[PDB]
């Protein structure tokens, strides 16, 4: 699935109503100034991200709006939208769950994490629940390899999951709560699970080791 | 002078600084393979069919893009160079469809001709083939995009020559596609010219579809009268019947383009 | 006498002293651990002195290629020609098995922001763009908070650190693509185009981001830069072997008792590193089957080699692999080696940008082949076919992603051929 | 002030909203130095 050619539909067409709220416009006014004058096209990615946050996905009307305000050919914004994968060109659930499945997360049995999430929601990969609350997709390495298995929901990393651990978060989400991020195993971060083995000593103060010449 | 001396198969040739390897070989009557390099467009370097070995080097460089350095012995026909073309030509034909009999380009296709001059005689590809869906871009240029080799000649021509940033690439990976992403017609006074630059049968003349084959047409070098520019053209006939119109290169008038009305 | 055994890095040497986030990471916390200390006095020594410290320390890029950092940053050291000059930091941590970079921005953000100023002044740059991958939203915000703190403390901006040198820092988030970690493809995303690598020449030191000179450096190779200047390049070189000196962050993951990110010394033995910090291989060291030293772009190695191989660039190169990002991925006997590497290929196939021919049309070919090997639905005569297909991709591509996708296949065919042929026999006789 | 190595000091990211990153970038505007000019409003000019 996930075609790369747009077709007009009643709910997704260039006449769809989209426009940045004035508060967003102020934010854009500062994004464009991170780049040299005459190279205002560098704001395509952040501005497309900002639109997605406002709407949750990018209708065809949204992309054209980004093109109009940055003076960019409309096709040059369709290239960006289809290239990067965090741009949702179709509506997504309220919570986009993203189960990593690359080898490091596969070795630590992510399949059980994926299988557990399907069973709790009764949806196959790529699908959205009938209530439009959740969307589940497999993804590649998310950078939390040592904390495998793990998933991402919207903006947060939930790490060191086990079939029971993940199902709690879904229940917490389905109640309207904001589940705490970070690993659920008994550790906090990339530190060893079985007690520290390094930096178990107060950090040296300013000026330590400074050479004489300096 | 500022000319630098470089060797093509050992033969000395003097070139200006900033000349590319591919241009160095032309100076001595040697023509490197190519699909993405067009002398009248940007440099893309994304087909890798022009990879060439440089003597006393461990890597093969893209002749079209690489500027030449002083005293480079270019080995246009070494074993390493030959196996670079064979490898690349193997990847282009992996997913290409078996449309030569029903393809308008058949008989004047650069993929075909360069396959038989620089590629192997058979295939070791056992998997299934990619298939893309056609895209309508107007009543002139017919699109059968399963034959596109993602060379970007059309994208670079429309942006720079015709000045219409409406063609581009969407997706990524083996699924990357060339098109407009929406129902758009590429209607410009120079629209028909993307037919010629496309080295394969992905873009072909729609009015001319299925009417003739390249080998059975007689070429007559004549002039155009649809405007005052006097574009040089080649009129193709078959059994005393005009079949198509093609540009005839002239640097000082029309380069190698013609307008839709003429074409 | 130079040492012959490496490891046991004393904490007074560990540069990243807040690696695990057990102390305050803000400016006050950073300033209590030597960060942002005598930074002005470093700057006024001049760009040559700063490079001399990096050049003498034997530093090498920590992003995966491993080129000498002193030589690279010296390309920028030429008088301007009317254009800006930029330092770009590659925080697009996307290599599978690697998480070291995520632990520097999130927990030691000020150490990086100190690096930009030290590196930027060395290169004569006027500002720093930091490319932090999209999925690291929370980490990026932490980095943004640190930048504001530095801005309000006069440590950057106009008249940075009181030295008269202006330097701005900007953080730009990628929209999600592994390829955007490539130094040139990263530049394209900053410019707003698609993340497709450029050819070379020109090199970024000639025509970089926005067409101005640019140097792309990894977070790790930039975070440690101020400390090298402070503690002297001679001190840094004392660790690791010759031409491999320093300390490296390691991510040990997969089939280990206690997966962890730990800072150790270069040239540490692989067996010592796993047993000391990671708690050994799950099920005992004899349960070890294969190890991917430098993430996933590097060929795996079998157990017999893991018992004597040191963790540095040259020793691993001598083992038909590479240090890469130093992200150790461990695999045990229970691992299905073919499927495990068949998944890495399916990773590159999706992450391939698609611009150029061999990797666009060839990495999918390898992916389709490896799928049939997993089930055994092949024949032994195709193993040499896949070997040859891989060597047509390697070296014939615009970027190194094509190289990095052929190497995983070659490693599997090199060291584990019987499993492939063993698999095909079972399928042949079952379907009969 | 006492050194405690058993508590997580990275607890500010548990309550980041959906506009945190953009707002921080917005707040870091008055500090920025003026950008260089290419000389033309765009490559299309
Ligand atoms: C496909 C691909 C992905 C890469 N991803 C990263 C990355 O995530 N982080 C990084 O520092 N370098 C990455 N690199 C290497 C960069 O291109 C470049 O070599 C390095 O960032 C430059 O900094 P260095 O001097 O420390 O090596 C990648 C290269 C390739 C081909
Ligand atoms: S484009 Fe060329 S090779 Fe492909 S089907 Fe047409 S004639 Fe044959
Ligand atoms: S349609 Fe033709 S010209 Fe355009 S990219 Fe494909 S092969 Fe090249
Ligand atoms: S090797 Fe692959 S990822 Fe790299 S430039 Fe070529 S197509 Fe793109
Ligand atoms: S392999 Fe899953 S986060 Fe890296
Ligand atoms: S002709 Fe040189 S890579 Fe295409
Ligand atoms: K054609």
């Amino acid at each position: 699935g996930a075609l790369f050619v747009h077709r007009d539909t009643p709910e997704n067409n260039p006449e769809t109503p989209f426009d940045f709220t004035p508060e967003n416009y102020k934010r854009i006014e500062a994004i464009v100034k991170n780049y040299p004058e005459g190279h205002k096209a560098a704001a395509v990615l952040p501005v497309l991200d900002l639109a997605q946050r406002q709407n949750g996905w990018l209708p065809i009307s949204a992309m054209n709006k980004v093109a109009e305000i940055l003076q960019v050919p409309p096709m040059r914004v369709y290239e960006v939208a289809t290239f990067y994968t965090m741009y949702n060109r179709k509506p997504v659930g309220k919570y986009h769950i993203q189960v990593c499945t690359t080898t490091p997360c596969m070795l630590r049995n992510s399949d059980s994490i994926l299988e557990a999430i399907q069973k709790k929601l009764g949806i196959k990969v790529g699908e959205t629940t009938p209530d439009k609350l959740f969307t589940l997709i497999e993804v590649e390495c998310l950078g939390a390899c040592v904390n495998a298995p793990m998933v991402q929901i919207n903006d947060n990393y939930y790490e060191d999951l086990t079939p029971k651990d993940i199902e709690e978060i879904i229940d917490e989400l389905k109640a309207g709560k904001i589940p705490k991020p970070g690993p659920r195993s008994g550790r906090f971060s990339c530190e060893p699970a079985g007690g520290l083995t390094s930096l178990t000593e107060p950090p040296k103060g300013p000026g330590f080791g400074v050479q004489a010449g300096l | 002078s500022n000319l630098i001396e470089v060797f093509v198969d050992g033969q000395s040739v003097m070139v200006e600084p900033g000349t590319t390897v591919l241009q160095a070989c032309e100076k001595v009557g040697m023509q490197i393979p190519r699909f993405c390099y067009h002398e009248r467009l940007s440099v893309a370097g994304n087909c890798r069919m022009c990879l060439v070995e440089i003597e006393k080097a461990p890597k093969v460089v893209a002749a079209c893009a690489m500027p030449v350095m002083k005293g480079w012995n270019i080995l246009t026909n070494s074993e390493k160079t030959k196996k670079a073309r064979e490898g690349v030509m193997e990847f282009l034909l992996a997913n290409h469809p078996l449309d030569c009999p029903i393809c308008d380009q058949g008989g004047e296709c650069d993929l075909q001709d360069q396959s038989m001059m620089f590629g192997s005689d058979r295939s070791r590809f056992l998997e299934g083939k990619r298939a893309v869906e056609d895209k309508n871009i107007g009543p002139l240029v017919k699109t059968i995009m399963t034959r596109c080799i993602q060379c970007t000649r059309c994208i670079r021509f429309a942006s720079e020559i015709a000045g219409v940033d409406d063609l581009g690439t969407t997706g990524r990976g083996n699924d990357m596609q060339v098109g407009t992403y929406i129902e758009k017609m590429f209607m410009s006074e120079l629209s028909g010219n993307i037919i010629d630059i496309c080295p394969v049968g992905a873009l072909t003349s729609k009015p001319y579809a299925f009417t003739a084959r390249p080998w059975e047409t007689r070429k007559t070098e004549s002039i155009d009268v649809m405007d005052a520019v006097g574009s040089n053209i080649v009129v193709s006939t078959r059994t005393g019947e005009v079949m198509r119109i093609l540009p005839r290169m002239h640097e000082d008038i029309n380069e190698e383009w013609i307008s839709d009305k003429t074409r | 006498p130079k040492k012959t055994s490496f490891g046991s890095l004393k904490d007074e040497d560990r540069i990243f002293t807040n690696l695990y986030g057990r102390h305050d990471w803000r400016l006050k916390g950073a300033q209590s651990r030597g960060d942002w200390y005598k930074t002005k006095e470093i700057l006024l020594k001049g760009p040559d002195w700063i490079l001399g410290e990096v050049k003498t320390s034997g530093l090498r890029g920590r992003g995966g290629a491993g080129f000498p950092t002193g030589l690279k940053w010296s390309f920028m050291n030429k008088p301007s020609d009317g254009r800006p000059k930029y330092l770009v930091v590659n925080a697009d941590e996307g290599e599978p098995g690697t998480c070291k970079d995520r632990e520097i921005i999130r927990h030691d953000p000020h150490k990086l922001v100190e690096g930009c100023l030290v590196g930027g002044r060395a290169m004569g740059a006027r500002a720093a763009y930091i490319y932090i991958r999209g999925e690291f939203y929370n980490e990026a915000s932490n980095l943004q908070v640190a930048i504001r703190e530095a801005y309000e403390a006069g440590l950057i901006g106009k008249n940075a650190c009181g030295s008269g040198y202006d330097f701005d820092v900007f953080v730009v988030r990628g929209a999600g693509a592994y390829i955007c970690g490539e130094e040139t493809a990263l530049i394209e995303s900053i410019e707003g185009k698609q993340g497709k690598p450029r050819l070379k020449p020109p090199f970024p030191a000639d025509v970089g981001v926005f067409g101005c000179p640019t140097t792309v450096a990894n977070v790790e190779t930039v975070a440690v830069s101020p400390t090298i200047c402070r503690r002297g390049g001679a001190w840094f070189a004392s660790f690791g072997r010759e031409r491999n000196s320093g300390t490296k962050l390691f991510n040990i993951s997969g089939h280990v008792n206690n997966p962890c990110t730990v800072e150790e010394e270069m040239s540490v033995p692989l067996k010592e590193l796993i047993e000391k910090h990671a708690g050994g291989v799950t099920g005992g060291w004899d349960n070890l089957l294969a190890v991917i030293p430098g993430g996933s772009s590097t060929p795996l190695i079998p157990k017999s080699v893991c018992e004597t191989v040191l963790m540095d660039f040259d020793a691993l190169i001598q083992a038909q692999t590479g240090l890469g990002t130093a992200a150790v991925i461990v695999m045990d006997r229970s691992t299905d080696i073919v499927k495990a590497i068949a998944r890495l290929i399916e990773f590159y196939k999706h992450e391939s940008c698609g611009q150029c021919t061999p990797c666009r049309e060839g990495v999918d070919w390898m992916n389709k082949v490896m799928a049939r090997f997993v089930r055994g639905d092949a024949r032994p005569a195709e193993i040499d076919s896949l070997w040859e297909i891989s060597k047509q991709i390697e070296g014939h591509t615009i970027c190194a992603l094509g190289d990095g996708a052929a190497w995983p296949v070659q490693g599997l065919i090199r060291h584990f051929r019987p499993e492939l042929e063993e698999r095909m026999q079972q399928f042949a006789q079952q379907h009969q | 002030e006492p050194f405690d190595n058993t508590t997580y000091k990275n607890l500010q990211h548990h309550d980041y909203s959906t506009y945190t990153f953009l707002d921080l970038n917005l707040d870091l505007s008055k500090f920025r130095m003026p950008q260089p000019s290419s000389g033309r409003e765009s490559p299309r000019h």
